[PDB]
């Protein structure tokens, strides 16, 4: 092989690997329990469903019948 | 050769596929006749390119098995139930020679015990009923008694006789004009001239009897028997 | 002249429909 | 980064040769003993000539790794693996390629009973061992060294002479696997610092004296079993005696060298 | 069987039964060679790693001891076999199996005789 | 080579692990009562160690815990 | 039936044509080396020299047997697989209740070397063992010929006499009543016990019974063969527990049950 | 070069042969099945490559959302 080119890809590997060694270690530090996951809309199902059944017999405030 | 075997193998793929297609076609028409158990016996059987070469004037009984490279000369006869297998090496039968019913003429199946010898049968030879010939040479105008066994390397010289039921051990040479018998086969006596005359005349008689049986077997298959088998209940 | 097994004929039609419909399904997708 | 070399004869084809031989032999009937014998012998001989050529184009002035080529594993390219040799590994590749045809030739007379399984096992061994000697990565060095255990186990157990081959094969497998697991622990220990297993990078990272001591102990656990060093040498007499002749040849001539190669290649520098 | 043992015919593994041989209610233990034109009678037993010469006759309830070469009518001890000879027996069985492979490869799963039967029928209406 | 190293090695290791596997296999006694009792014991151990280990630390230590467990192997 | 039936039949015709064309192409690719299998030309019974075999109604003749020429076979006799009875230059006579075992050869001679040439005469209730050779000799009634034995021309086996398995009986030898002969050459071995006489008779009747099941199986038509194949497959295994759940009892069909006279008990 | 179609076809052919061998049948017992297997293997390999690309695409967005949720902590 050509000694000049062989010795040059050798430099690109290291320069690229010393400065490339940071990206993957950031994923390993990602929290498994995200910040405020219960805030995520998928977890607030009852907050959006229950108002739709708030007038259903069986879960009404007793005074709602007296005024309606 | 190797290319020939490759094409022979590929050929089997195409044939297997075509026959399966034919069975599919028959099934769509509601026919099951391809399920019939019919005999796959072949009187002459090839092993790749090793095929029997049989003279037109030689009788071969339909039930006989001739497998591989086997040569049968003019006026010779292979009788009912005979088996001749030359695959690892060759088997040759000369002219005017009778191989009697249920005889076995074969070569060594493997070269484990050394190089596989061929079986050479000369002209005007008589091979008795249910004899076993295994990789041996049998010269012209000799007599092999029925039920006798000849192992590989044996040589039966011309006008030699092997008595019925004899067991000729490996590499034994039977000299001319001598009668050998027993287990193991040993010299019994000398052959008389009347016995030589009977050897020749019995061979010529067998060639005529062969002719008669070949004419008998060559007759067209009877259609009444076919209809009787078809219409059975 | 004619295949008489009606259920067999129906099964043949079903297999043909499956094959042709599969070809059309691939072609138009 | 694709590190593809420019030379025609490279390492990947020399890896592929016995692999192709093994795949071809997989499908040939055991009745065709002559064909099996010739195909195996010729594959091994071609591999030997290929290694000789690799010697010819060697450059004896550089401290770098020569004929370096790369092989991608994932499209993410986080983990990408390199092969290459130097003046410490070249002759071991040559020795492996030279010894394998000798092994096929030693069993020539008994090949009718040996079958194609004998030749296939030795060819697979050849492929795995050449790979091991040609790896610029701790993790792949690990993976391909352990892989040789399977065909070596089979070789000792099947074609050994007497029933002591059972105990010999068990001990070989278990000792070698214990050492290998120790060095796997070391490999993971390294990966947690560096985030990589590429040999070239590890040659340019600085390890603490303390963690150098402990990682060196973990490497020593594997290598001393491999060498062998006392007192973990007792598997060797049993295994090298009970194995068939060619099995003993491969065990002593190549497999023993893997511990010293590991010392030269990872622990000392 | 005259011996009182069960009278099935058992030909065990790696056994070569020579051509033209007659077997009736005999047992052949693994790795044996039966010579051509031999006869094994009711209740007879051939022990493992033994060889019978061609033309041998084993009368009812007779035994061929393991590791021996026998022959004759009736069969008699000839000599004890060497270990190399006894190693050769499974090799002979394997070689014969290899030869049988060539014959097995000549036959497709179905024959084409039924076509001949079909046209023979059609020519008869 | 054939003495202490074998005993403190493959010979001794094989013996002790054979006896231990022997002992563990006998635990699977085939009696459904043993299997239920084991589940009850595991449930009791769960409650005891993981919730009723608050005031126990005054009289106990973790060292003694694990020691007595290992020491149980050398009984009868 | 109907238009759909006709269309499917026509498509089947096309598929059959294509399949046979593919088979021909494959045969061409093999270099035409493969000798083709053909319709069986073996004749179980054959004339020669205008002599027809005379075989009684209830004689088992295996399809693979060869009965040729001037051969007479009596009531209850059986000719087994691979047997050859070649009565072409002389007469062969087989008595009643006589079994000729598998792969046996029986032949005759037109003129012997010396003496009066005689036909082959096999008497009543005779057992002839597997792969024997009977040539121009006489076996009288209730005699036994061992498997693989050879009888040469002019041999006489007398009533209640035995020729041992593997024997070679030389020409014109006489086996007297009550004796067993064996070896090569055959020679006197010992007297026959009464239990062995009973054995010979038992042999003959057991064969008479075996011949019945073999004759019944070998004469079945294609349709019956298929019916019994299906029946055999259906009853090869069982689930009696599920049958008890269903409250049924599956019975073996009578076409799969052998007669008691051939069962080991 | 070495395309997914070729790898898949080779794997399908190998699958049919391996299946025949396991059943102690000749390698090429039903050759039309070998053709069918080559077709299915090619289809499966191509589909697997496409699915791998799509899977990486979805994982990218999902990791993006995880990263955003984590970065919301330092606000
Ligand atoms: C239900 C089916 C009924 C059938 O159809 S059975 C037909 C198929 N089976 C046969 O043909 C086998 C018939 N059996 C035989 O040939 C027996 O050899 C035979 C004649 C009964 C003798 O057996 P054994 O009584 O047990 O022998 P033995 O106690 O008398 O021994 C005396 C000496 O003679 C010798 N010997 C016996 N059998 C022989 C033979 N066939 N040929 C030649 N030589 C034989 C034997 O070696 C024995 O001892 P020695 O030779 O004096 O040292
Ligand atoms: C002249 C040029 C035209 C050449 C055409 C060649 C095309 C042939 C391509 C090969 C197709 C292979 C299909 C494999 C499935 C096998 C179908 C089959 O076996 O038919 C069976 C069963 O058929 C079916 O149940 C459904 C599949 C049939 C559909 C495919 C038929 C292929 C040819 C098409 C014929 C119909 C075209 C016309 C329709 C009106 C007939 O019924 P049975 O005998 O009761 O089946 C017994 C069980 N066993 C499957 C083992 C045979
Ligand atoms: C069985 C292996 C010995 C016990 C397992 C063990 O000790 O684990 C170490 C495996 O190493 C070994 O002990 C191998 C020795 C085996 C031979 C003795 C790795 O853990 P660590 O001590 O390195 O973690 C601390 C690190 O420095 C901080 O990141
Ligand atoms: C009910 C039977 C319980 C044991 C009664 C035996 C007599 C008294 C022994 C005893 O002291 O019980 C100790 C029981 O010892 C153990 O449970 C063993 C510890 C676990 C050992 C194995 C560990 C398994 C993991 C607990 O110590 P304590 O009584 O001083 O606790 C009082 C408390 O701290 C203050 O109110
Ligand atoms: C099988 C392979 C066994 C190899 C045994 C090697 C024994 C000598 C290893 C040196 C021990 C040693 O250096 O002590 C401590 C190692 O850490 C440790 O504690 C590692 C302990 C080694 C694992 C346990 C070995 C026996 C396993 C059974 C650090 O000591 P340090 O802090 O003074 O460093 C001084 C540096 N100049
Ligand atoms: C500072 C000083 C440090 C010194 C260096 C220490 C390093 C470790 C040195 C010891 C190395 C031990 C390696 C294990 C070798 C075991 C080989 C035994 C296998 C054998 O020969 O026969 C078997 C034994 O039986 C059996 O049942 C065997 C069961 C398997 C046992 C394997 C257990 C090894 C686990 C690792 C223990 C060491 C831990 C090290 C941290 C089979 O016999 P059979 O007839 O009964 O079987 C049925 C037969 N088909
Ligand atoms: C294009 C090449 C590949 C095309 C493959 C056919 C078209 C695809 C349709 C699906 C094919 C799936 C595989 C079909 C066979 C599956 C396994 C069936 C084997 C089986 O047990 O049942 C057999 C039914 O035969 C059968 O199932 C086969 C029936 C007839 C199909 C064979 C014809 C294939 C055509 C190939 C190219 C033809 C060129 C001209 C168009 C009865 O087995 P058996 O008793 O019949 O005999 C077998 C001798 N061991
Ligand atoms: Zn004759």
């Amino acid at each position: 092989e050509n000694p000049e080119e062989r010795d040059r890809k050798a430099r690109e590997h290291i320069y690229e690997m010393h400065e490339r060694c940071k990206k993957i270690k950031e994923m390993w530090a990602l929290p498994i329990r995200p910040y405020g996951f219960w805030t995520f809309e998928r977890h607030n199902a009852q907050l959006r469903w229950d108002p739709q059944i708030s007038q259903v017999a069986g879960r009404r405030d007793p005074y709602d019948d007296l005024l309606e | 050769g190797t290319l020939g075997r490759a094409f022979y193998s590929v050929g089997f793929w195409i044939r297997e596929t075509g026959q399966a297609l034919d069975r599919l076609g028959c099934r769509l028409q509601g026919k099951n006749y391809f399920r019939e158990q019919l005999s796959r016996h072949r009187t002459l059987m090839n092993v790749f390119d090793k095929a029997p070469i049989v003279d037109k004037e030689a009788f071969v009984a339909p039930s006989a098995s001739v497998i591989g490279d086997v040569h049968i000369g003019r006026g010779s006869s292979i009788w009912y139930g005979c088996v001749l297998r030359g695959d690892v090496n060759t088997v040759s039968v000369g002219s005017g020679t009778n191989i009697q019913d249920n005889s076995l003429v074969h070569v060594a199946k493997s070269n484990l015990s050394g190089k596989v010898h061929p079986t050479i049968i000369g002209d005007n030879v008589t091979i008795g009923h249910s004899a076993v010939l295994h990789g041996c040479t049998v010269e012209d105008e000799t007599f092999i008694g029925m039920g006798a066994t000849l192992l590989d390397g044996v040589v039966v010289e011309k006008h030699g006789m092997v008595a019925a039921g004899a067991l000729v051990r490996q590499n034994t040479r039977i000299p001319s004009g001598e009668v050998w018998g027993g287990n193991p086969a040993r010299f019994l006596r000398k052959l008389t001239d009347e016995e030589i005359a009977f050897i020749s005349q019995s061979a010529t008689n067998y060639s005529n009897l062969a002719q008669a049986h070949a004419a008998e077997n060559a007759k067209p298959l009877n259609v009444i028997e076919f209809e009787k088998v078809l219409r059975k209940k | 002249k004619v295949s008489e097994d009606k259920n067999r004929n129906y099964a043949v039609v079903a297999g043909v429909v499956a094959i042709v419909g599969s070809i059309g399904w691939y072609l138009k997708a | 980064l694709e590190h593809f070399c420019e030379c025609y004869f490279n390492l990947s084809g020399l890896i592929l040769c016995p692999v192709l031989g093994s795949i071809i032999l997989l499908f040939i009937p055991n009745s065709r003993i002559r064909l099996i014998r010739l195909i195996g012998l010729c594959a091994s001989l071609i591999t030997f000539l290929y290694s000789l050529v690799l010697w010819i184009q060697f450059d004896s002035s550089t401290a770098k790794f020569q004929f370096v080529e790369s092989l991608r594993w994932l499209p993410y390219e986080n983990i990408n693996f390199y092969l290459g040799i130097d003046g410490i590994s070249l002759f071991f590749v040559i020795l492996t390629t030279f010894l394998i045809p000798i092994c096929i030739l030693v069993g020539w007379s008994g090949m009718r009973s040996y079958g194609k399984e004998y030749i296939i096992a030795f060819l697979i061994c050849e492929f795995l061992m050449i790979a091991v000697f040609c790896m610029l990565d701790l993790l792949l060095f690990y993976v391909f060294f352990e892989s040789v255990l399977i065909p070596m186990f089979i070789i000792i157990g099947v074609w050994g002479s007497r029933q002591r081959k059972i105990k010999a094969a068990y001990q070989f497998f278990l000792y070698t696997l214990l050492g290998s697991l120790f060095m796997l622990l070391a490999i993971l220990l390294i990966l947690f610092q560096t985030g990589t297993t590429d040999l070239q990078i590890l040659l340019t990272t600085e390890f603490s004296e303390r963690r150098q001591i402990f990682l060196w102990i973990a490497f020593f656990a594997s290598f001393a079993v491999k060498v062998p060093m006392v007192p973990v040498h007792i598997w060797l007499p049993e295994a090298h005696v009970e194995a068939p002749t060619a099995g003993s040849v491969i065990l002593a001539g190549i497999l023993l060298k893997f511990g010293t190669y590991g010392f030269l290649r990872f622990s000392i520098p | 069987s005259p011996t009182g043992l069960p009278a099935q015919t058992l030909i065990d593994r790696y056994v070569t039964v020579g051509a033209y041989s007659l077997l009736r209610s005999c047992t052949i233990e693994p790795e044996c060679i039966i010579g051509q034109h031999s006869i094994l009678m009711e209740g007879s037993l051939v022990e493992t790693r033994s060889i019978l010469e061609a033309g041998s006759v084993l009368p009812p309830g007779r035994r061929i001891p393991s590791g021996e070469l026998w022959g004759g009518n009736p069969a008699r001890f000839i000599r004890t076999l060497t270990n190399e000879e006894t190693l050769e027996i499974p090799k002979l069985a394997v070689a014969i199996n290899h030869l049988s492979g060539d014959y097995f490869s000549e036959f497709l799963p179905y024959s084409t005789i039924y076509l001949e039967v079909e046209k023979f029928k059609k020519s008869l209406g | 080579d054939k003495g202490a190293i074998e005993i403190l090695g493959p010979y001794g290791i094989s013996y002790t692990f054979r006896r231990l596997a022997e002992r563990i296999s006998q635990l699977q006694s085939g009696f459904v009562y043993h299997y239920a009792f084991a589940m009850l014991l595991g449930l009791t151990l769960f409650v005891t160690f993981f919730c009723m280990w608050d005031s126990l630390s005054s009289w106990v230590d973790n060292r003694l815990s694990f020691i007595l467990i290992v020491s149980s192997f050398y009984t009868k | 039936m109907g238009t759909l039936g006709r269309a499917i039949y026509t498509v089947g015709n096309w598929i059959r044509g294509t399949g046979q064309a593919l088979d021909r192409v494959g045969s061409l690719l093999q270099g035409s080396h493969r000798i083709e299998e053909h319709l069986s030309r073996h004749r179980t019974l054959m004339n020669v020299f205008d002599k027809s075999p005379l075989v009684d109604k209830d004689v088992f003749v295996a399809p693979s047997a060869s009965v040729i020429g001037d051969v007479q076979i009596g009531k209850g006799s059986s000719i087994w697989y691979g047997c050859v009875l070649r009565g072409d230059v002389n007469n062969i006579s087989v008595g009643s209740g006589t079994n000729i075992q598998d792969n046996t050869l029986v032949h005759v001679a037109k003129t012997n070397i010396s003496g009066k040439v005689l036909p082959t005469l096999i008497g009543d209730n005779v057992t002839v063992g597997h792969s024997a050779v009977i040539h121009g000799c006489t076996v009288e009634d209730d005699a036994f010929v061992g498997m693989g034995a050879t009888l040469l021309d002019g041999v006489v086996v007398e009533k209640h006499a035995m020729v041992a398995a593997g024997s070679l009986v030389k020409q014109n030898t006489r086996i007297p009543s009550g004796e067993v002969w064996g070896g090569n050459p055959a020679k006197f071995m010992r007297k026959l016990t009464d239990e062995e006489i009973v054995y010979i008779s038992q042999s003959a009747k057991n064969y008479i019974n075996l011949a019945q099941i073999h004759a019944s199986e070998n004469s079945k038509s294609f349709e019956q063969i298929e019916v019994e194949r299906a029946l055999r497959k259906k009853y090869a295994r069982k689930d009696e527990d599920y049958d008890s759940m269903l409250g049924i009892t599956r019975e073996t069909p009578p076409e799969l049950i052998l007669p008691d006279n051939v069962l080991p008990g | 070069p070495i395309s997914a179609t070729m790898v898949g076809a080779l794997l399908g052919l190998g699958t049919q042969m391996y299946s025949n061998a396991l059943r102690k049948l000749p390698y090429m017992r039903h050759p039309w099945e070998h053709v069918v297997g080559m077709g299915l293997g090619a289809v499966f390999a191509n589909q697997l490559v496409k699915w791998d690309v799509k899977l990486k695409e979805d994982l990218d967005v999902m990791l993006a959302k995880a990263r955003a949720a984590n970065e919301r902590r330092y606000f």
